[PDB]
């Protein structure tokens, strides 16, 4: 080989896409104008501007909840559920600007805060004590420390007799002047304390359990919250030192039991009414379980009701000490499943759209599809449909994107439990949402569903499921003629035209019986959806040509189209069929179940399903466990599931005529090839070629026909795209079939093993997913050979060379553990792939040496 | 004395994990009862003799509650280990879910409240039931629930203490078990939340997810990651009160869950809106009216059980052929009698 | 090692006659091992007689098992299932 492979492929990861999993901490910096998010997985991501991202991940993968930025400086503090604290530092690596850890701190824990101009940090613990740190060098200053006995020495007359001061909490920073810290103790006691003179400047009394403190930029008044639904408002002056009773103390929702308030922010010093924003406080007896933030100004109070738990919130405002305005432009809130931002310029306070960090999960992701080299006419039609279906300002606008404009328009498109397809800009560093198609509009509903709290519902994330069988099982898209097929859980399959005009039409629906001649097993599972009859209004965008339905409403495990021929194939747990959309008659249907069965004709709950046992040191009692060993058999599993549906123009009958053909593939290892008679009064006819039956019965996962130049057959309508696509016809074709444990290729007029490879024999493995891809060389890209990439059940990716079936590389892409990540994969045709490392996020890998991506940013530190 | 010859074996009514349930009749007193058979050769581990011995202790502690089942006779003949127990006339709740598919909220509220009283009785006495399951729940002829396999329970739990053994059916294991935490009776309230969803929706919330089919989907390595890491979503058709019960039991953090507070937990279950309709005193009594009354066909309601069981042959399985050299013939004594 | 055992194609309905387990083995050099465990009745492994419930498997089809999991070795034997060879350690059966 002499290293010729290294021009073709090498393995990389790229940074993730979509909202972070298990969010936990937040920071914002008004002077760099950047935001950071901390997460229970130990991640520290940063989201400063469109196309800007960074990511730390600590040495120790512990949970976090505190983050602070040194405002205007290359550094951040992040606090762990552990005793530890450590400093993150951002550096302009010459291309690849990145975050890296500087220094570590320890004590023999609860909150931290920082000071501007008088550059100091302060920490608070679970004991009633406060400590000070110069952030320049991670240590406490041994003299600047504040024990409970010192702050107790001041004592008001009720507390003079008692020493039992509760936990330190809610350290709040300075307020224009450089040396004052505000301190809370959960008991209800509140102090303002001076660093430069080591003394109390004022006390504030309090009696109920505490959980917030706040400062106003002009210190005429301050606000605090209590863990009983109350909040204390206080004024400050040099004569107010004894602080006998609060100035404006209240609970905002009536005489009722009303939970707790966990944060307050104060924005009152602007022109107009008293902006106050707070989390919790809702009446527990009627509005207890739900997650909400209340915003008050003057007589206008609204509660913002969120579909997931609130982590933290911040307001867009200026830290310049010479400013006199609290300047609240926008409020941003981190929920457990979304980040929302809302602008307060106009009454009713509009939500603001997000350029990044989208909630991909908002209905659960059921499938991944990808298309590459997309036509500019189609892309313009898709974004025109997107913008047609869909002050306005984005505040988080710090650093700058240095990456290139897309030279390869890749689209990743995804199906969701809601019966919706979403389109995403897969090109370059990050996704953007293009468009959203709802299939759900076709089907009738089988089932169906200010006040005292001033409620308005906000966030795109939905915690409810519409129907279990609207969900999209497979998607495929035909770039060259703007047609898409989508397939669902109740045997529905839609083919849709892209038509960038609003119009009203009635679909044609067909139903096909897989067991038509075969005797009826009794389907007691999912009852079929009923399409709404008569004409329906449709949006400019994808609109359904026709609907097809399967007799048993099983999950459509496979679908494909060959648009030149005008065919679609669809395949279920029980059988497959062909349909021509040009003349509406079905071409064929076939059942491929064994003549008796177990995992079929049943409801969603059943006694028979036995779950294959774990081998971990978790998940079992403390230590041997049994697994059996056995040759596969004709009824060992759900053996009638259809995995492949493939179209090819190939010599199957005889070597003279290049006839158009379709290939099914099944869990049984049965490969029904069919010949087709396309017309140009008459309709397509189909007849069985050679059934190929595998020697080991392992499920077929992919079928690809190699044209006699060793190049796969092209994509369907590619005769509109190139000369170079035109296949060989003079040399006889071979068919490649991938089973779950070995690959074979065969010569189509006489099926004989040209080449074979057995992975699992040499090392314990199985193949989950297969796709064929091309590898243009990093230089002299004229050398652009083809390979199949296979995803192992251990999460490894292996690349095999066609037709030779030799393993080129052996790479550890995904872990053994994340089976839902392995099951989510799609491959781009250029040796790149997407997988779901969380239901919230896609991670991306590249194994082509030419197609690669890196972080590439700069910032005015 | 008690032994296999007196009871005549009518039909198999349930095949379980490690046990066979037969409907059995007497002539000396004319009555009919269920009888559950365990295989003494199967329970050969030190852990097996412990779980089958402790199963007797749960019947010993469960001496009377209306929503449990009482040990009426016990015997250990010929490599088999027999518990004779109240015959349930109405089948298990799983078969009722196959026939009905979906329960309206008026039906589902009744069953979850009765199962809450049964669960609380074990917890309060010192038992964690550990394996609540849609087929462990049973119906009387009048439709009142019984909760009925006591094999995996934690015996002797002091109020506010915990356990560490990995246990229970995979669709219903609670997150704190899979993490490797020490756990209290919060796990039984998790399993009630799952079962309430299965009644109201007709599908597991922790189903094999609605993506298209793959192998390594029917593995517990997949399901355990689905229950740990994935969000859970309520059908938007459910009443808001029903959604709130499911969410509140479904909380992944045991401290957050409805009913999991170490003192006031059941009073929250009484006070929650969905439950606020129902009278807990009248619900322990005869006096509440169940919404559905199961079958009166056949000689004894044999039709209620699965075709897999209600067409099975009647013998104990024919013999211990060669196994007869290996078998135990005395060790399980002392938990032979009531 | 003592012997490598041919387990034949059945040519017929009869299964291969095994269940296998994880565990540990030692010389003080304690290490994981994969074991035979149940010679199931009427399966073709019982026709060979040199197998036992006691025995560790050291190689499958001449490939060393040493790094593999039990889930990987049942994969290495659900396929690879028409022409088995298995290599076993103890000569003394003690
Ligand atoms: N008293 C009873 N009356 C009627 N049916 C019963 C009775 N007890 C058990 N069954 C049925 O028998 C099945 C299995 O019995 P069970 O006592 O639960 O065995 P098991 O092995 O412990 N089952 P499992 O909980 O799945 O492990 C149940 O699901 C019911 O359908």
């Amino acid at each position: 080989r002499e290293k010729l492979k290294q021009e073709l492929f090498a393995f990389n990861k790229t940074v993730e896409h979509g909202f972070p999993n298990q969010p936990s901490a937040l920071a914002f910096d008004p002077e760099l104008r950047i935001m950071a998010i901390g997460t229970r997985s130990g991640a520290v991501k940063i989201y400063g501007a469109p196309g800007v991202e960074f990511t730390g991940l600590h040495r120790d993968a512990a949970t976090v909840t505190q983050m602070h930025f040194l405002t205007g400086q290359g550094r951040l503090l992040s606090l762990l559920d552990d005793s530890s604290l450590h400093l993150w530092e951002i550096v302009h690596h010459n291309g690849c600007a990145h975050l890296e850890e500087a220094l570590s701190f320890q004590l023999p824990v609860t909150v931290v805060l920082l000071v501007a101009a008088g550059d100091i940090a302060a920490l608070g613990t679970e004991g009633s004590s406060v400590f000070f740190l110069d952030v320049t060098t991670l240590t406490l200053l041994e003299g600047q420390t504040l024990a409970p006995g010192e702050v107790l020495r001041s004592v008001p007359d009720d507390y003079r007799c008692g020493k039992a001061l509760g936990p330190v909490e809610s350290l709040q920073g300075h307020l224009r002047d450089p040396t004052k810290i505000l301190i809370g103790y959960s008991r209800g006691l509140l102090v303002i304390w001076n660093q430069a003179s080591q003394c109390v400047d004022h006390i504030f009394l309090g009696n109920q359990q505490l959980e917030s403190l706040c400062w106003g930029r002009d210190s005429s008044t301050v606000v605090s919250s209590h863990s009983d639904g109350s909040y204390a408002v206080w004024s400050v002056d040099a004569g107010s030192f004894p602080t006998l009773q609060p100035t404006v103390a209240t609970t905002p929702y009536g005489p009722f039991p009303c939970k707790a308030i966990n944060k307050i922010l104060w924005r009152n010093c602007e022109s107009g009414g008293h902006f106050i924003i707070f989390s919790g406080g809702m009446p527990r007896a009627s509005y207890g379980d739900r997650h909400c933030v209340s915003v008050l100004r003057a007589e206008t109070l609204v509660t913002l009701d969120f579909t997931s738990r609130i982590i933290d919130f911040f307001t867009v405002h200026s830290t310049r000490p010479e400013d006199e305005f609290d300047d609240p432009q926008a409020l941003a809130v981190l929920l457990e499943e979304e980040l929302v931002v809302l602008d307060l310029q106009t009454p009713g306070w509009p939500a603001v759209p997000a350029p990044y960090l989208a909630p991909l999960h908002s209905s659960a992701i059921t499938c991944s599809a990808h298309v590459a080299s997309v036509p500019a006419k189609l892309w313009a039609r898709i974004v025109s449909a997107g913008e047609q279906q869909s002050a306005l300002s984005w505040p988080i606008t710090g650093g700058r994107n240095l990456a290139q404009e897309p030279s390869q328009r890749g689209l990743l498109l995804t199906g969701h439990e809601d019966g919706t397809v979403r389109f995403w800009d897969a090109s370059g560093v990050a996704l953007r949402p293009l468009y959203k198609l709802s299939t759900a509009g076709l089907f009738q509903t089988d089932c169906e569903h200010d006040d005292w709290p001033p409620f308005r519902k906000v966030g795109c994330f939905d915690p409810y499921s519409d129907d279990p069988r609207l969900g999209v099982q497979k998607v495929a898209l035909c770039k060259y003629t703007a047609q898409m097929v989508v397939a669902g859980t109740a045997g529905q399959v839609l083919v849709l035209e892209l038509s960038d005009v609003p119009v009203e039409q009635a679909v044609s629906v067909a139903i096909i019986d897989l067991l038509q001649d075969r005797e009826g097993f009794t389907w007691k599972g999912h009852e079929r959806l009923s399409p709404r009859t008569g004409p329906l209004p449709w949006p400019a965008g994808f609109q359904p040509r026709v609907l097809v339905q399967c007799l048993p409403p099983a999950a459509v495990t496979a679908v494909t189209l060959h648009t030149e021929w005008s065919l679609v194939a669809f395949g279920t747990s029980h059988g497959f069929g062909l349909f021509d959309y040009q003349r509406k008659s079905p071409v064929l249907a076939r059942c491929t179940l064994h003549p008796n069965d177990s995992l079929a004709m049943e409801g969603p709950l059943s006694r028979v399903k036995s779950l294959k046992k774990s081998l971990r040191q978790s998940f079992r009692r403390i230590t041997p466990v049994q697994r059996r060993i056995e040759p596969r058999s004709a009824d060992d599993s759900l053996s009638g599931v259809v995995r492949c549906l493939y179209f090819a123009d190939t010599f199957l009958r005889d070597g003279a005529h290049h006839g158009p053909t379709m290939w099914a593939g099944t869990n049984s290892g049965s490969v029904f090839a069919y010949a087709l008679e396309v017309p140009a009064e008459q309709a397509v006819e189909a007849v069985l070629g050679k059934e190929v039956q595998l020697m080991h019965r392992a499920p077929v996962v992919a079928i690809a026909v190699l044209d006699g130049r060793g190049r796969p057959l092209p994509e369907p309508y590619e005769a509109s795209r190139d000369l170079a696509q035109a296949p060989d016809m003079q040399g006889g074709h071979a068919v490649l079939i991938a089973s779950e444990e070995q690959f074979k290729v065969f010569t189509l007029p006489k099926v004989s093993a040209k080449t074979k490879f057995k992975l699992t024999a040499h090392e314990g493995c199985r193949v989950r997913k297969v796709a064929l891809a091309t590898f243009a060389s990093v230089a002299c890209e004229d050398y652009a050979e083809t390979c199949l990439a296979c995803l192992t059940n251990l999460g490894d990716v292996h690349v095999f060379s066609v037709p030779g079936l030799r393993p080129q590389v052996h790479y550890s892409c995904i872990r053994k553990e994340d089976i839902s990540g392995i099951a989510s994969c799609v491959f781009t045709r250029h040796g790149q792939g997407f997988y779901l490392i969380s239901p919230s996020e896609f991670e991306r890998f590249s194994l082509s040496a030419r197609n690669i991506t890196e972080p590439l940013c700069s910032l005015d530190i | 004395s008690l032994g296999l010859q007196d009871f005549d074996l009518l039909r198999v009514i349930g095949r379980g994990s490690y046990a066979k349930v037969l409907l059995v009749r007497l002539k000396k007193t004319d009555r009919i009862y269920a009888m559950k058979v365990v295989k003494k050769e199967l329970v050969n581990d030190d852990e097996d003799i412990d779980w089958v011995q402790t199963e007797k202790h749960v019947f010993e502690q469960a001496s009377n509650h209306p929503f449990l089942v009482g040990l009426h006779s016990c015997f250990q003949t010929e490599s088999r280990l027999f518990f004779v127990i109240e015959y349930v006339n109405g089948g298990d709740l799983m078969f009722h879910m196959q026939r009905q598919r979906k329960l309206p909220e008026e039906h589902a509220r009744f069953y979850s409240a009765e199962i809450s009283l049964a669960l609380n009785y074990l917890h309060e006495r010192g038992i964690i039931y550990r394996d609540l399951k849609l087929d462990n729940v049973l119906l009387d002829s009048e439709g009142h629930i019984k909760l009925t396999d006591y094999g995996m329970c934690k015996e002797g739990l002091r109020p506010g203490d915990t356990t560490s053994t990995f246990c229970g059916t995979p669709n219903y294991i609670a997150p704190e078990i899979l993490r490797g935490e020490d756990y209290g009776f919060s796990v039984d309230w998790w399993a009630l939340g799952v079962l309430m969803f299965e009644m109201m929706a007709g599908r597991s919330p922790f189903d094999i997810v609605g993506s298209s089919d793959n192998p390594d989907q029917n593995t517990e390595d997949y399901l355990f990651q689905v229950i740990l890491e994935k969000q859970i979503r309520i059908p938007r058709s459910l009443s808001v009160k029903a959604a709130s019960v499911l969410k509140s039991f479904l909380n992944k953090d045991p401290k957050e869950r409805l009913g999991c507070h170490p003192q006031t937990g059941f009073a929250d279950i009484q006070g929650h809106p969905f439950f606020r309709n129902v009278d807990w005193d009248m619900m322990e009594q005869k006096q509440v009216v169940p919404p559905f009354k199961p079958n009166i066909s056949g000689e004894f309601g044999l039709d209620n059980f699965d075709s897999q069981f209600t067409n099975e042959p009647v013998q104990l399985t024919p013999d211990d052929d060669d196994i007869v050299r290996k078998i135990d013939q005395s060790e399980f004594e002392g938990f032979e009698y009531i | 090692t003592h012997r490598r055992v041919r387990l034949h194609k059945h040519g017929s309905d009869r299964p291969l006659g095994f269940y296998i387990r994880d565990g540990m083995s030692v010389r003080l050099e304690r290490v994981p091992g994969i074991f035979i465990s149940r010679l199931v009745r009427g399966g073709l492994a019982e026709s060979t007689g040199l197998l036992a419930v006691s025995d560790e498997i050291l190689e499958v089809n001449g490939i060393e098992v040493a790094g593999k999991t039990l889930d990987q070795v049942t994969d290495m034997m659900v396929a690879n299932s028409h022409n088995l060879i298995v290599t076993v350690k103890p000569a003394n059966q003690r």
